[PDB]
RNA sequence: AUGGUGAACUAUGCCUGAAUAGGGUGAAGCCAGAGGAAACUCUGGUGGAGGCUCGUAGCGGUUCUGACGUGCAAAUCGAUC
RNA sequence: UUCAAAUGAGAACUUUGAAGACUGAAGUGGGGAAAGGUUCCACGUCAACAGCAGUUGGACGUGGGUUAGUCGAUCCUAAGA
RNA sequence: AUAUGGAUUCUUCACGGUAACGUAACUGAAUGUGGAGACGUCGGCGCGAGCCCUGGGAGGAGUUAUCUUUUCUUCUUAACAGCUUAUCACCCCGGAAUUGGUUUAUCCGGAGAUGGGGUCUUAUGGCUGGAAGAGGCCAGCACCUUUGCUGGCUCCGGUGCGCUUGUGACGGCCCGUGAAAAUCCACAGGAAGGAAUAGUUUUCAUGCCAGGUCGUACUGAUAACCGCAGCAGGUCUCCAAGGUGAACAGCCUCUAGUUGAUAGAAUAAUGUAGAUAAGGGAAGUCGGCAAAAUAGAUCCGUAACUUCGGGAUAAGGAUUGGCUCUAAGGGUCGGGUACGAUCAACUUAGAACUGGUACGGACAAGGGGAAUCUGACUGUCUAAUUAAAACAUAGCAUUGCGAUGGUCAGAAAGUGAUGUUGACGCAAU
């Protein structure tokens, strides 16, 4: 019913080389999440909290990795950072981002 | 390829002088959503069937593993 | 066929024993006169009829 | 060179056609001793022999 | 003329198998309704019959007297059927 | 059909990659029956054959390969002999 | 071959249930009876299986100037075993008209309906064992390396005139009524053998040993078969994705497989194949041969004649896109002994608006009418020049024969076909 999911994810390996920029990542992610299909909807169902080493979302609402994936995916080619960014999901919900 | 449920007959089966190896496999179940349990299959050769007895209970499964007489050869994985 | 019987697998190997060419210290022999095998047989230029 | 034997092994292998089965130009030296299933396994493992991506048929349009 | 060999093609019988979209039409049987001097007649459903029909696979082979006609082929190829 | 690389004395035709296409599931796919008989696979190899070519091949030389109480035959009978 | 456990007996060879019947077994010789083996086709209807479609979630890949909670992809569960699961069928109670029950399809009930309660077939389905340890999909860490190792996840649903296939209960059809045996079981019958300090059953369970011989690779066909060949021919069969669409049509795509047929350069005539043409519209020609036109679907309308079944899609008209809407057509749960909620199919009809009047927009797809000759029809034949007015056919009619027979076969026979036949037949026209 009103059950809450959490998913992880770390970005702690690209921010050292300097190429990602951990702050701007949770901004991008308030905007453009879809919450019945409209952006800015986010009346307190889900919310982004980052803390500069793991970005954290928590929803009570409609919500899937494939989703978080697809948003992430979504920045790193906006900002050039594909084939360099790749998002990996090391187990359950807790994904995390390697450069490689 | 059969199962049997009173843990009597398996010490009974167990020592059917027929019987040269025995296995334990442990299977990580889920009952119901809020935890987990250990399940683990007791299984017997037998010369025509493969003799699977199904304990749930983490306790009483432990009491199963040394009643087992010593001459049996038991697997464990 | 894949199914045969014995008389046909049977006469199928004296066939495949005899497919090959002459031996070669044969024309080395006194008085030889026998220069290839005439009797070689191959799948694609005549049947067997067995 | 001749690789459609690996060719061959390689679509057997990883169990796709061999219209799928990429071999490395690149690394043909390699493979032209890949004589076997087991070597053919060793060198799909380490990328000389990668599978594929699959060709996309889209029900978008269709939906 | 004498003696043999053939039904691996093809003809017919018998035995045992196997194959044959999707449409149109809408027979008997059945249900309800309507008009009714009765008698009886009419309407709408249902149903899914026929060596029926349009038309695939299949089986065939009408016309172009088309292609080819020292061919792909000692009988095939395309369209139409 | 095209571009490139590899091999070779030699590449329109072999291999690999890339691109462009086709068969379009009553297929140019995957299995069999009859028939064939080793055509299967590896290695070497191009005098002859693949009506151009050839380094390639169902070619040539040399070898390897078919594992059943349960799948068949083996048993019954049919039309028949 | 064989022992133990189990089962049974002093009421010698089992009990329980009113019953249909049940169980772990639960003596049964000769002989006899019954069943399975064991059977057509079509039509529609119910159920199952695989596939197809689709939602959430956990992974991987693709696009990302813009948009896309997005596109593609993995999420599987065998033979065998236990428990349960069944339409049909049957048993007990009870006694029916104000007849009722009921199928898509109209059959059943005083020879016992409706109803209430039970028994059975186990096709099939579910759960569990097999079995996650397998397979599938990912992540991380080393390496000349024979190479690896360690982790996770592999879950939960929905829908249907869908496709293919299996199965069930029915119906239609027949002057057609749609094999045989080996083998397997059951029943009736009472031979014989048996119990007490002890007997009996190997249709219960478990335990022991063996299973010979020949085949097995490959192609199965525009290159492995047959056609003088690596031949545009011929050759029996199984599985069958998405879209458009009535459609295992035609066209496009996915899986899988090919990219094979001597190539290069130019674009003369004449060819083969494909096409278009002003005005006319068969004047061409033996002859409209060839080509064109019509063509899907919905609505309207449809003549002569007729064996009343047809003719008929007769002839002849209209419409057809896109977009925004409107209406109708269902299931399951909710009441002291009218309605509301939730969920899910494409089906039809209607209305505005919109566009270079277009819209079965490619593909796909009847030209029609009035007559005469002839064959009634469907069907069959001259493989390779004739598909027809020929042959067949039903129907009609005739002829022979009652078995020491008719018709016919055979060198002959203690020989045969019809004949496993019998005039409602067989034979010949
Ligand atoms: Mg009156």
């Amino acid at each position: 019913q009103k059950i809450a999911k959490t998913f992880t994810v770390d970005v702690s390996s690209p921010t050292e080389n300097g190429v990602f920029d951990p702050a701007s990542y949770a901004k991008y992610l308030i905007d453009h999440i879809k919450v019945e299909g409209a952006v800015g909807n986010l009346g307190n169902a889900v919310t982004v909290t980052e803390d500069g080493t793991v970005v954290t979302v928590v929803s009570t609402a409609k919500f899937s990795g494939k989703y978080l994936k697809y948003l992430t995916k979504k920045y790193l080619k906006k900002n050039q950072l594909r084939d360099w960014i790749r998002f990996v999901s090391t187990k359950t919900n807790e994904y995390r981002l390697a450069f490689y | 390829a059969r199962e049997i449920t009173d843990i009597k007959q398996f010490l009974e089966l167990t020592r059917r002088a027929d019987v040269k190896t025995a296995t334990v496999k442990i299977n990580k179940k889920l009952n119901k959503a809020g935890k987990p349990f250990r399940q683990t299959k007791f299984k017997v050769r037998g010369s025509s069937s493969l003799y699977t007895l199904v304990i749930n209970d983490a306790g009483k499964a432990k009491k199963l593993i040394q009643s087992l007489p010593p001459t049996l050869k038991v697997n464990r994985l | 066929a894949a199914q045969k019987s014995f008389r046909i697998k049977q006469k199928m190997a004296k066939a495949k024993k005899q497919n090959r060419p002459l031996p070669q210290w044969i024309r080395l022999r006194t008085n030889n006169t026998i220069r290839y095998n005439a009797k070689r047989r191959n799948w694609r230029r005549t049947k067997m009829n067995i | 060179a001749n690789l459609r034997t690996q060719k061959r092994l390689a679509a057997s292998v990883v169990g796709v056609g061999k219209r799928k089965v990429w071999l490395d130009p690149n690394e043909t030296s390699e493979i032209a001793q890949a004589n076997s299933r087991n070597a053919i396994r060793k060198l799909v493992k380490n990328g000389t022999i990668v599978k594929k991506a699959v060709t996309v048929h889209s029900k978008s349009r269709t939906r």
